[PDB]
RNA sequence: AGAUAC
């Protein structure tokens, strides 16, 4: 009655998969059918009652690997009812356990994410009687023993845990549950600080309901009398509340929303108007001087932990092995580019690179860097994965530069110093140049090879909009090549690494041979893995990313593995930690993807404001989405809400 | 260094000063303090063996974020950054972390409008069409409802009536009842509370104060995600709705309607003076109904609540023709069928009838209607009830939705309804029938079915067989060529309830034919009714 | 929603 999580990595959505759907969140369902046409790519699921449910793939909340609409099929009835009854029965105890370890895993300074599967593991492995003698150590012993490994998970506990977290989400004990789209499984969940989120909101609710919502009525009076100073000093907890709403931090607690409805309802100018995130924002500007950034999941500092860590990054300063190759007397980026990696050796800046004395990750900047799985790049702002000092030092830019740096492919720490001033545009434009021409032609040969031999292979305080060159063909092709070759080196040397991985199907393949919209609801997505898998978009070979060590954590880890290995030391990471780290990376990449698309939608729509039963549409404007699918004035637009 | 000792002194003192601020659970801070000091003393005292082993190790980032306070002192010693300020600050931070760890261990449903946050999150408008029966109150709202792009009725018959009228106007309106599925028209109990429409109509809104049925009207009123919510009913509903609209912030526009036609109570009635167009009202006391109708038939020249709908319609048409002259009704005449009744005759007045019920029955003679009693004492009691002012309802009855009491699970409702009581203008259901059905695995459906209908045990045995048929995850019932036919009809209908709820009971169309067989036979049995079970 | 640069 347990299953291995690796088969999620090893499999895609399939018949027999047991899932929870967003429509039918309160009951388990079973995948009974695949997408039926190019025209309609939705899935079919059967409930325990035998009723069908049709849903888009992204509606899957969690997934269990297997272990024409004939009404007669007990098979499903039996699986779903059995696991559901058991989870349901297991649940109240799970709620108590969740409350308790929330008390222990939570950090008062701020929001802190956890591998969700790990959480499930913890919930399974804890006995309440023992959890009360030699307690606190028993628990942290059950948390380390959580990590210890087999790796298998009970489905029932998984479901019960999910339900438990949502119910306690109503109390602001946990944050939103994030589900990875590739594996269609939950990756991570944030744990909100008890003092700041539970007690604070609870106090606010009592304060606001007190004396028949006296504080609310009095406030709406103040807003109506426009004496905002008193609001400022006396009622800043309400500004806090509206802000927390705007960030999408408390969007799911119904009570804070009814409370806020009463607040808006009592204020004259906004009276009788829709309760939206946008409205809380507009309302806030009308009261504060000079909102997506407020999101707790967006690890922005403004957040006490992100502020502590950024205080570390501000305050930080970094034995180069003579065993390094000298490249002697031998980079297409934007003008406004921050780190130039094209490969830099940030791993060298860490003691872990050479110190096999201490197991695991011991260094503070390294540990923080790994928590931020990537550099965070947004049109609004940038949060570099590495501190500024270290990026300034390690960036490759006439400078002594420490480094790691038909057709046939010849399978069989550095220093560099001559650096030419160049840009993507500059590269596109026109002896060294001849070398470059040879390179572009070579790149075209690489792409042609990948295409014909490997069966290899969407654009567009002041918002601006824009919409692939020879230069881009060049860089992308050589990056893909480098990463494949290093995949091969790691595999051949048996080095554990973080890897990157009907009529409708025929129509898709034909379309493969404009209107990529129709192909788009049949998409595969990337996922990180502790074991090698082909990246079937790029080719038929394993794919291991080493090209971006300063903005991607997995590359950085790959760099540490190379450093230890090349100097014939024991490797930094055994496969098991590789897996853990990989899970955290996937979580933070997904999270970033979500908030990136959120921010782009917000700004696009805000520009618009400044200027298959689905009723989905698109603009020419890529991120403005609101019978003949794929074929080619609205009422309302509220960007913060994502409403169009 | 004794200097450092003095530093720890003034530092800890400074911490006391920063631990004398608020009384709002200052005790936690106190305990944090004692644990602090104790941890220091213990540190140096136990250090007797690891004094230097302590004093060997420096710090880094933990100095800005006091990670592990399992050992403070050695770090304070070996501190070297590039003055006392470092000391006081660092220890203050440490204390804060101790408060993170110590203000954490072992230290520890009357707003139903809140149950519909999505509805509370939008402007909702209430239009109250208030008045007597026979006032035109329903038509303005129904016409507003058509031009839109849902109707909630109390009865399958009224839902049918609106369906029929809409179909005759060329407009595809589906039907959704407990038993029948064809804009949308339904019973109030079948209303979806998650489909953001544009207009909802709630008829007979005063049935919100039914002790047994009233939750659906309250729930629909509070929870319907509609731009306009039109409520039609009597004026006895107005103050609560204002109080209700007070809790939603929703604008309330009231529209008042008077009787379209006059009505009067006669002096004294003369049973031979019963007359064509007389309706003799016997309540659900079908034994009384049956006996009276057979007697009055046996001289010169029937609708009750437990009759099937088709039979009732046939009875109305027959009555509207001179193949039928008088009619006996029940309080089931209070609503439904559109009937041409000249004169109401009350058979009787075991509790007394409410003033409201008398008014509701009497207003169906709608332009001069007449009312009287069989017995003079009742005649005057009726004149009193009839002339009694608009009694106002004090409260609105409520029931937890599926979602909420599933959340409560986390006979539990004994407790839920008790704490619901333990707000002030909200009622708890009776649910005595529901608890009865609860006398009887899935839990969710057990709730979902605890609202299924039956009598007070043939209905109970059929229900058992149904629960058993649920546990395995339809015939035992023969008639060919009276109390038995009414019971069988109710079981075939119950079957229709589950089939409309669980298309995985299959009989369907063929079972519809079976229903008509119970109906014709009951009809013919009632027309030819030569005796009657009293 | 895939890929490189950031």
């Amino acid at each position: 009655l347990s299953f291995d999580p690796a088969e999620l990595l090893r499999t895609s959505l399939n018949v027999g998969d047991i899932v929870l759907l967003k429509q039918c969140t309160s009951e388990l369902t079973m995948c009974v059918n695949l997408p039926q046409s190019t025209t309609d790519p939705r899935y079919t699921f059967a409930k325990k009652d035998g009723t069908l449910v049709y849903a888009m793939k992204n509606s899957v909340i969690l997934r269990i690997p297997k272990d024409p609409v004939l009404t007669r099929q007990l098979i499903v009835s039996f699986t779903l009812a059995t696991f559901t009854k058991f989870a349901w029965t297991q649940l109240p105890i799970v709620l108590k356990k969740l409350e308790l370890i929330h008390r222990y895993l939570q950090d008062s300074r701020g929001s802190k994410h956890v591998n969700f599967m790990s959480l499930v593991r913890i919930i399974k492995n804890l006995n309440i009687k023992e959890a009360t003698i030699n307690g606190d150590a028993y628990v942290r012993k059950v948390i380390d023993e959580s990590m210890s490994v087999n790796k298998s998970i009970d489905p029932t506990t998984l479901l019960a845990t999910y339900w438990g977290v949502r119910e306690q989400q109503q109390n602001n004990l946990w944050g939103s549950v994030y589900t990875n789209t590739a594996l269609l499984s939950p990756t991570t969940v944030a744990v909100l600080p008890l003092k700041k989120a539970h007690l604070f909101y609870q106090e606010v609710i009592t304060r606001l309901e007190s004396n028949d919502y006296q504080e609310i009525k009095a406030f709406a009076k103040l807003v109506n009398d426009k004496d905002y100073h008193s609001i400022a000093k006396r009622y800043d907890y309400i500004r806090t509340l509206l802000n927390d709403y705007a960030a999408g931090n408390i969007e799911e607690n119904a009570v804070l929303t009814t409370i806020i409805s009463k607040i808006f309802r009592h204020i004259d100018m906004y009276r009788d108007q829709d309760v939206t995130r946008s409205l809380c924002g507009k309302l806030l500007v009308e009261i504060s001087p000079q909102f997506i950034l407020g999101n707790w999941d967006l690890n922005i500092p403004k957040s006490g932990i992100s502020s502590v860590e950024q205080k570390l990054y501000d305050t930080a300063m970094p034995v180069s092995d003579t065993d390094r190759y000298d490249f002697g007397d031998m980079c297409i980026d934007s003008e406004d580019a921050h780190e130039i990696n094209d490969i830099a050796d940030p791993a060298g800046l860490f003691p872990e690179s050479f110190d096999y004395t201490k197991s695991g990750i011991s260094d503070d900047v390294l540990r923080v860097s790994l928590k931020r799985a990537f550099t965070t790049y947004l049109p609004d702002l940038v949060v570099p994965m590495l501190p500024k000092s270290f990026c300034n030092r390690a960036d490759l830019g006439d400078r002594k530069t420490e480094t790691i740096s038909g057709l046939h492919v010849d399978y069989d720490l550095g220093i560099v110093s001559n650096f030419p001033k160049v840009t993507y545009d500059k590269v596109d434009s026109i002896k060294q140049k001849k070398q470059l021409e040879l390179l572009h032609t070579l790149a075209t040969k690489l792409l042609h090879k990948r295409i014909h031999d490997d069966n290899a292979v969407f654009n567009k305080c002041i918002p601006t909009f824009y919409d692939q060159t020879k230069s881009t063909l060049l860089v992308s092709e050589f990056m893909i090549l480098t990463n494949k070759l290093c995949a091969a080196f790691f595999q051949e040397n048996k080095i554990p690494g973080v890897y990157r991985c009907n009529q409708a199907k025929a129509q898709f393949e034909l379309l493969k041979e404009k209107d990529i919209t129709k192909i788009s609801s049949q998409l595969s997505s990337s996922f990180y893995s502790p074991f090698p898998l082909p990246h079937k978009m790029i080719g038929n070979t394993a794919y291991l990313t080493v090209t971006s060590p300063m903005r991607r954590g997995p590359d950085l880890i790959n760099h540490l593995q190379l450093h230890r290995f090349l100097k014939k030391l024991p490797l930094c990471f055994k496969q098991e930690y590789l897996d853990q780290y990989v899970w955290s990376f996937q979580a933070r990449a997904d999270i970033l993807k979500i908030f990136q698309r959120h921010s782009s939608t917000y700004w696009t729509l805000k520009h618009l404001e400044q200027s298959n039963g689905t009723v989905n549409c698109l603009f020419p404007y890529s991120y403005a989405r609101g019978p003949r699918i794929g074929d080619t004035k609205v009422e309302s637009i509220h960007p913060l809400d994502g409403i169009l | 260094e004794f200097k450092k000792n003095l530093e720890n002194a003034l530092a800890h003192v400074y911490s006391t000063q920063i631990e004398n601020s608020a009384p709002d659970q200052v005790e936690f801070r106190k305990v944090a303090w004692l644990r602090l000091k104790d941890m220091l003393y213990n540190q140096l005292l136990d250090k007797n063996l690891p004094a230097k082993i302590n004093g060997y190790d420096p710090g880094l980032m933990e100095t800005i974020s006091p990670t592990q306070p399992q050992h403070i002192i050695p770090h304070l010693v070996k501190m070297n950054k590039i003055k006392y300020e470092q000391f006081q600050y660092l220890l203050s931070s440490y204390y804060d972390c101790i408060l993170n760890q110590e203000i954490i261990p072992s230290m520890l449903f009357s707003n139903p409008a809140e149950w519909f946050p999505e509805a509370r999150k939008i402007r909702r408008h209430i239009i109250m069409h208030v008045g007597p029966t026979n006032s035109g109150k329903t038509f303005r709202s129904l016409q507003k409802l058509k031009a839109a792009d849902y109707y909630a009725g109390p009865l399958r018959l009224l839902a049918r009536e609106v369906y029929e009228k809409f179909k005759h106007e060329n407009v595809r309106c589906n039907l959704l009842t407990g038993e029948e599925v064809i804009l949308t028209s339904g019973t109030i109990e079948m209303i979806p509370l998650n489909q953001n429409f544009d207009v909802v109509v709630l008829d007979e809104i005063q049935m919100m104060a039914d002790l047994d049925r009233g939750w659906a009207w309250t729930n629909a009123l509070l929870g319907a995600k509609a731009k306009e919510v039109h409520c039609c009913g009597e004026a006895s509903t107005i103050p609560l709705i204002k109080k209700i609209v007070e809790m939603t912030g929703d604008k309330l526009t009231i529209n008042e309607y008077e009787r379209m036609g006059k009505l009067v109570v006669e002096e004294e009635a003369l049973y031979h003076s019963l007359k064509k167009g007389d309706c003799v009202v016997a309540f659900s006391k079908k034994a009384i109904l049956d006996l009276k109708l057979e007697i009055e038939k046996k001289t010169e020249l029937v609708i009750y609540g437990s009759l099937p709908p088709e039979t009732r319609v046939k009875q109305a048409n027959l009555f509207n023709s001179g193949e039928f002259d008088i009619l006996i009704a029940s309080d089931a005449i209070g609503m439904g069928l559109n009937l041409s009744i000249d004169r109401v005759v009350f058979t009787t007045s075991m509790v007394d009838m409410t003033s409201s019920a008398i008014k509701q029955i009497g207003g169906r003679a709608g332009p001069v209607g007449y009312i009287t009693a069989v017995k003079p004492n009742v005649l005057k009691a009726v004149r009193e009830a009839i002339n009694a002012p608009i009694e106002y309802l004090t409260s609105a009855t409520t029931w937890p939705t599926d979602e909420i009491c599933t959340h409560v699970m986390t006979t539990l409702l004994e407790t839920i309804a008790a704490d619901i009581e333990q707000n002030k203008l909200f009622q708890i259901c009776d649910l005595k029938a529901r608890m009865s059905a609860i006398e009887i695995i899935t839990f969710s459906d057990k709730l979902r079915l605890s609202n299924a209908p039956l009598k007070d045990p043939l209905v109970k045995a059929a229900f058992k067989k149904f629960c058993d048929t649920i546990a395995r995850g339809s015939y035992r019932p023969f008639d060919i060529l009276l109390e038995e036919y009414e019971a069988l009809y109710n079981i075939i209908m119950l079957f229709f309830w589950l089939s409309n709820r669980y298309p995985n009971f299959i009989d369907q169309e063929s079972a519809s034919e079976l229903k008509n067989f119970c109906e014709m036979i009951i009809f013919e049995k009632i027309d030819h009714l030569k005796r009657n079970p009293y």
